[PDB]
């Protein structure tokens, strides 16, 4: 109020916060079914539509709370070389939102 | 696998982008090449010849896009809050992160998102109109026809010359496609006036939306013939430079070497230049593959001239094988440039007579049909006798006290410099507006290299089909007397085009080793076809020779 006062519908968020746990589920799904390369092709056009998804601001706490960081640190360690740079990119653009996310991803990356 | 193209040149491909005389599905592939990247359209022969390696998920998206516009049209409806614009916001986030699909390029047409955009057209919120020009970038990067389709729907909608050049910097910078971009030249490309560019601009979406949709067929015949000589007329015209103008291959008989339509070609897109009543008497008399006379192409061609632009006709070779001062003027454009070039010469009588000439005849609004714009370039650049300078200072004020429109056009004239080397109130006319250069250059050189580009790709989709678009010899002729930059163009492409195709020749061969019996005859008529090429629209033995 002193310095700066004036710099002082989230049912469509949380909608695509479930969206995406249910693609997230049918990811990891393909992701079981990695073995054929178009099911492979499949999990990257929904990784590209996960990393859209991410590309929301405010709604990391979702992002978070639908548990996508164990999916994510899981589809990290897949073989999958391409699908593991979207990933990277994807979680990269999550990081502008939040570090707690970030650190606590690589944190359980590193125990492996 | 690797393409050798030149003796530094190499190439390879990247990915498969789209689909489609051939009657069969098609593919469009990017090609990247290490010494910037090219475009081709090869068949699916071609690409296991050449590219051998290159569900219901989309319907779910199809319905999540189909509801997310139901929605958004509420999210739109409710424009008149704070949370109002942030909603519609994300909503557009979610959009244009759909339409980056190709599938969803047709499923956002087939949505009525044109009715979302014109809605965006309005948008008071700067941040809303450049983020629905992200969400048509995204769909022009989906799809180049959609995105001419959306913003034909646009231009669907004399606006204000400084609204129409605000949409039309919206649509340069949302259209800048793969195609739109394009080399620089670095060479002078002259100066083009506004309302130019907007007519041009016009053509040229009319041009690409009819050369997407093309896949009776008589109607596609028609409608490529039209685009490609409206856009052709109309870029001499705005360049105005209309007013200036053995072997093949070796280094026994060749079968190929020993062996008018465009005649007619050209007499049909000049009577559909007359109107309905204009028109309707030759039709009537007459009454697409006519066959006629040469008697009965002088009688059109006199029919024609019989009733009325038309310089630029009698300008032409057709005709050679077969307030009233204002409008004589318009009959005869070439008085204009008479006008221009005598003003284009000293003595003091000569100048003094034109500068007064000049001055007393802008007095009548009549010059708005004359283009008055022209000799523009050395009234600046030449002019500096003090009473001479002072009559050129007075002058150029006078036009910016005109138009605005050449007001821009001797901005981009830059006389803002020269009239402050200068007595002096022609640079505080210049200090108008200085904000729009930029988008004179890149508008002018984007538009040029889009017509460039549309005449390689047809002559390379010709390549197949063997067997002629209005006009289209003067453009490359004109090109053809920059030359090296684009030869090198052609010659690139070429290159890529026959390596493809020897190399789907090969491995049919390699099948069945009776192949070579039907192999012959398949070179002589390509060789014949490269000849006929090079003997209508080559001038220069070595360039022939070179090809």
């Amino acid at each position: 109020y002193a310095n700066c006062p004036g710099l002082l519908d989230e049912v469509a968020m949380g909608e695509m916060e479930a969206d995406v746990q249910a693609l997230v589920r049918r990811a990891a799904r393909q992701l079981a079914e990695s073995g054929t390369p178009s099911l492979t092709a499949a999990v990257l056009h929904t990784i590209h539509v996960l990393s859209a998804y991410a590309s929301i601001g405010p709604l990391t706490g979702v992002f978070r709370e639908t548990g996508a960081l164990d999916l994510l640190m899981h589809m990290l360690c897949n073989p999958e070389p391409q699908i593991r740079r979207s990933a990277g990119k994807m979680l990269q653009a999550l990081a502008a939102h939040d570090a707690g996310s970030r650190a606590h991803v690589l944190l359980s990356l590193s125990q492996q | 696998l690797m393409v050798p193209l030149g003796p530094r040149l190499q190439a390879y491909p990247e990915e498969l982008i789209r689909q489609r005389h051939d009657g069969h599905p098609e593919y469009l592939i990017r090609w990247s090449v290490l010494k910037e990247h090219i475009l081709m359209w090869l068949s699916a022969p071609e690409v296991y010849a050449n590219c051998p390696g290159l569900e219901v998920a989309m319907g779910e998206m199809e319905a999540d896009v189909q509801a997310l516009v139901r929605r958004a049209a509420r999210q739109l409806a409710e424009s008149g809050t704070p949370s109002l614009t942030a909603a519609v916001l994300h909503t557009i986030h979610v959009l244009s992160a759909y339409a980056s699909i190709g599938p969803l390029t047709g499923v956002f047409r087939e949505t009525g998102a044109l009715d979302l955009l014109m809605h965006m057209l309005c948008n008071p919120e700067p941040q809303i109109r450049r983020s629905a020009g992200k969400m048509l970038q995204a769909l022009a990067a989906h799809d180049a026809g959609s995105r001419a389709h959306v913003l034909l729907s646009l231009s669907q909608q004399h606006m204000d010359f400084d609204s129409r050049y605000t949409l039309l910097e919206l649509f340069a910078e949302t259209t800048s496609s793969e195609e739109h971009c394009m080399a620089f030249e670095g060479i002078h490309l002259p100066q083009i006036p506004g309302k130019l560019l907007f007519s041009l601009v016009k053509r040229y979406l009319c041009v690409t939306s009819l050369l997407d949709q093309l896949n009776s067929r008589g109607q596609r015949e028609l409608e490529f013939s039209m685009a490609v000589g409206n856009l052709i007329s109309e870029l001499v015209r705005s360049m105005g430079w209309a007013r200036n103008l053995r072997s093949i291959f070796q280094p026994y008989p060749l079968p190929y070497l020993q062996p008018t339509q465009a005649e007619w070609w050209e007499l049909l897109f000049f009577i559909k230049k007359l109107d309905l009543c204009e028109q309707q008497p030759i039709f009537q008399n007459l009454w697409g593959e006519i066959s006629v006379s040469v008697e009965m192409a002088e009688s059109l061609l006199q029919v024609l001239s019989s009733r009325f632009t038309l310089n630029d006709l009698l300008n032409s070779q057709i005709y050679t094988k077969y307030r009233p001062l204002l409008k004589r003027l318009q009959q005869e454009t070439q008085p204009f440039l008479l006008l221009l070039r005598t003003l284009d010469a000293p003595n003091k009588t000569l100048l003094l007579s034109v500068l007064r000439v000049i001055t007393r005849l802008l007095d009548f609004p009549e010059a708005m049909v004359l283009p008055w714009h022209e000799v523009l370039e050395p009234c600046l650049n030449c002019l500096s006798d003090s009473e001479i300078v002072q009559e050129l200072t007075c002058f150029l004020h006078r036009l910016a006290s005109m138009h605005k429109d050449y007001a821009v056009v001797l901005c981009c004239l830059g006389a803002k410099e020269i009239l402050s080397k200068v007595g002096c109130e022609l640079r505080d006319l210049v200090t108008e507006c200085e904000k729009y250069a930029q988008l004179y250059s890149n508008l002018t050189s984007s538009i040029l290299a889009g017509c460039i580009q549309m005449v390689l790709g047809q002559i390379e989709d010709h390549r197949r089909t063997h067997q002629n678009i209005p006009f289209f010899d003067v453009f490359l002729r004109h090109l053809c007397q920059f030359w090296p930059l684009f030869r090198e163009q052609l010659c690139r492409r070429t290159c890529l085009f026959y390596t493809i195709r020897a190399q789907a020749w090969s491995r049919d061969i390699a099948e069945d080793h009776r192949r070579l019996l039907q192999l012959c005859p398949r070179l002589n008529r390509v060789l014949r076809h490269e000849q006929n090429f090079a003997d209508r629209f080559l001038p220069d033995d070595e360039a022939a020779q070179a090809l």
